[PDB]
């Protein structure tokens, strides 16, 4: 025994809610920080034993990075997402007018409400000013909210390398070349037949398996809950198909209680 | 000739002949599942026979992942009259709302 054939963290760790969560990244391009935030939750809670458990508010890295991470909702870097953890840290926030944690994510998806629906889903509009205030009534204040990491390492161009720091430590970050017949995309293996290149996107790993015979990796994407299979998706695994084994990253969680 | 229309001119009437080419150019970011689309969540002409239309995506010059880019739609106005463009920028298996970032033209023959 070292490794399994199929593998996922949703049902390793039950007592784990946000393992199991697709938060929405609305329009902005801001997945860099969705990734980490939602693999940073999920190994807070696996790194406690369940015993702390939280969403950890991308609103946070997205709004309070500045420059050091990238560009806000015009895009940014996974690995800089990680030591801004590491040494700033970040607070609890959650879905789009959920009234969880903190800061709650200010951007929404466009259809359900509108009376100061506020920043719309326009072009390629300014990402949020930076806050650091908690949201009225939410009870600790900004910074002893913050969660820290201990480090950020990247992980090789490996398979085996990600198996088994996912099966170790729990979901991590990574991205891929994003092409046109990807957001058309519906369930399976995902492989590129065709389309342009659309642009690198973030996204989390938390599992694998084989099926019709191709092995993948089970990811899970910010792009709502009716895209794709209830949020998640599955690509190519082996192959650095896309790009999807280069670019791994992860953290180990301070905790000093 | 080529005629070259942005957001800025969202809801303007552009003359034209059969046949000119129109890009209409608009920033779209689809790292987000955001892209731009005619009702029904397609990028093809509701009428071919009035016009004919293609778009392309053009990333950014960044390694910025969640960069965003600008969609073109390169319509080709087919028949005599007065044409809508209704694009609407959408996440497909979703459909538009209230709250869509909407783009229109009025594309009018002779």
């Amino acid at each position: 025994l070292k490794l399994p054939a199929s593998f996922d963290a949703r049902e390793q760790w039950p007592q784990c809610p946000t393992i199991k969560e697709i938060r929405d990244q609305g329009s902005c391009g801001s997945a860099w920080a969705f990734g980490a935030v939602e693999a940073i939750s999920d190994r807070i809670c696996i790194h406690t034993n369940a015993h702390v458990s939280v969403e950890v508010s991308a609103e946070d890295l997205l709004t309070c990075c500045g420059s050091m991470c990238g560009d806000g909702c015009n895009g940014g870097y996974p690995a800089e997402a990680w030591n801004f953890w590491t040494r700033k840290g970040l607070v609890s926030g959650g879905l789009y007018e959920s009234h969880v944690g903190c800061r709650p994510y200010s951007i929404p998806p466009c259809e359900a409400h509108v009376n100061g629906a506020r920043p719309p889903c326009t072009g390629e509009g300014d990402t949020p000013k930076c806050s650091k205030i908690c949201e009225p009534g939410y009870s600790p204040t900004y910074k002893q909210d913050k969660h820290y990491g201990y480090n950020s390492y990247s992980v090789s161009n490996s398979e085996k390398d990600i198996m088994a720091e996912i099966y170790k430590n729990g979901p991590v970050e990574g991205a891929f070349s994003v092409y046109s017949d990807f957001l058309l995309y519906k369930s399976g293996v995902y492989q590129h037949v065709t389309g342009e290149m659309m642009g690198g996107h973030a996204i989390r790993i938390l599992g694998w398996g084989v099926e019709n015979g191709t092995p993948y990796w089970l990811v899970a994407n910010s792009w709502n809950t009716d895209w794709g299979d209830n949020g998640f998706f599955k690509i190519l695994r082996g192959q650095d198909h896309c790009g999807i084994e280069s670019e791994v990253v992860a953290g180990i969680p301070r905790t000093d209680q | 000739m080529s005629h070259k229309v942005t957001k800025a001119h969202n809801g303007a009437t552009l003359t034209v002949a059969v046949g000119e080419l129109v890009e209409i150019q608009l920033p779209s970011n689809p790292t987000t599942g955001f892209a731009w689309y005619f009702e029904g969540g397609t990028k093809e002409s509701p009428n071919e026979s009035m016009f004919t239309v293609e778009n392309k995506y053009f990333p950014p010059d960044s390694k910025l992942l969640g960069a965003g880019g600008t969609e073109h739609f390169h319509v080709t106005v087919k028949a005599a009259g007065t044409h809508a463009v209704n694009l609407t920028y959408m996440r497909p298996w979703t459909g538009p709302s209230h709250d869509s970032e909407r783009f229109t033209v009025y594309l009018k023959a002779n």
